[PDB]
């Protein structure tokens, strides 16, 4: 493949 | 939340953290669809470009939270999972394709004034409700920033037109998804960040005066970035399968 | 059908205060 996690 | 504000308590009961157990952190957001299901985006379980692969014995869920940090005793509800599900043409290595969970809860939950679902979408509230221009919400504890809040926040951003989202990036986008956001001539800011990801997207249907969940946060290219917009995951579409799991 | 209905809000008939944001854009322009 943003991955939104933290 | 990037140009959000705090979140008046009472007003996101749907909302859990999805947390780890040790050292104890804070991966995304999920939300309650019953008494004993969570729904998250995929990515905060397995993503293996990252090395990230969880377990049912590494999460915790703390249902129904104002402040991010003081664990409020006499309100809020933590749980184990018994199972995880995760979609099974969840594309990660490509465009995040069905980006998709359901966490099952090890014993159910006491609905409180701080706790109970939201409603999933139904093809008439879907039809309805999903127009460009139509505004829907977000909530999380994550970035304030691409810097994080003390409490909850909330920003209410309007469902861009799928032509647009697609003029955007590079990145083939799915039936699966669709993205909100500002475009560059409204003066009118917001977005989600990291760790507000697996939270959820929902609008208002007039009708009834319910809360309807149409979307799962995703991915961005940023956070608050101008001419770039925020994907989530289209709940109604994948709901086929939402059903399959609950059953 | 008891989802949707927040109870500090729905449920006691009191509006959050941005839920008339989202509101407009719906019979917008």
């Amino acid at each position: 493949y943003g991955v939104r996690g933290p | 939340i990037v140009e959000g504000q705090d979140a008046e308590v009472g007003l996101s009961p749907w909302q859990v953290m999805l947390f780890r157990k040790s050292p104890q952190e804070l991966l995304c957001g999920a939300s309650l669809i019953s008494d004993r299901w969570v729904l998250t985006a995929a990515h905060c379980l397995l993503y293996p470009p990252w090395d990230k692969n969880f377990t049912v014995d590494d999460l915790l869920v703390r249902i129904g939270k104002h402040s991010r940090t003081r664990y409020e005793r006499k309100v809020e509800k933590i749980s184990m999972l018994d199972k995880i599900y995760i979609h099974p043409r969840y594309n990660w290595k490509e465009n995040l394709d069905r980006d998709i969970a359901l966490l099952k809860l090890k014993r159910p939950i006491e609905l409180s004034d701080y706790i109970h679902p939201v409603c999933l979408p139904d093809k008439q509230t879907a039809a309805k409700l999903l127009h460009a221009g139509f505004k829907g919400r977000v909530t999380g504890w994550g970035n304030r920033r691409e810097v994080q809040p003390s409490v909850l926040q909330v920003v209410n951003l309007p469902l861009v037109e799928r032509p647009v989202c697609k003029a955007s990036t590079r990145i083939r986008i799915t039936d699966n998804m669709f993205c909100a956001g500002y475009k560059p001539g409204e003066g009118k800011r917001g977005d989600a960040c990291e760790g507000d990801s697996g939270g959820p997207f929902v609008m208002k249907s007039p009708y009834n005066n319910r809360w309807y969940q149409m979307g799962i946060v995703s991915w961005g290219e940023g956070c608050d970035r101008d001419g770039k917009y925020g994907f989530y995951t289209h709940v109604f579409r994948l709901k086929k399968w939402i059903q399959k799991v609950i059953d | 059908a008891d989802c949707g209905l927040r109870p500090l809000f729905e449920k006691k008939q009191v509006q959050d205060q941005t839920e008339k944001e989202l509101f407009e854009s719906y019979i917008e322009g």
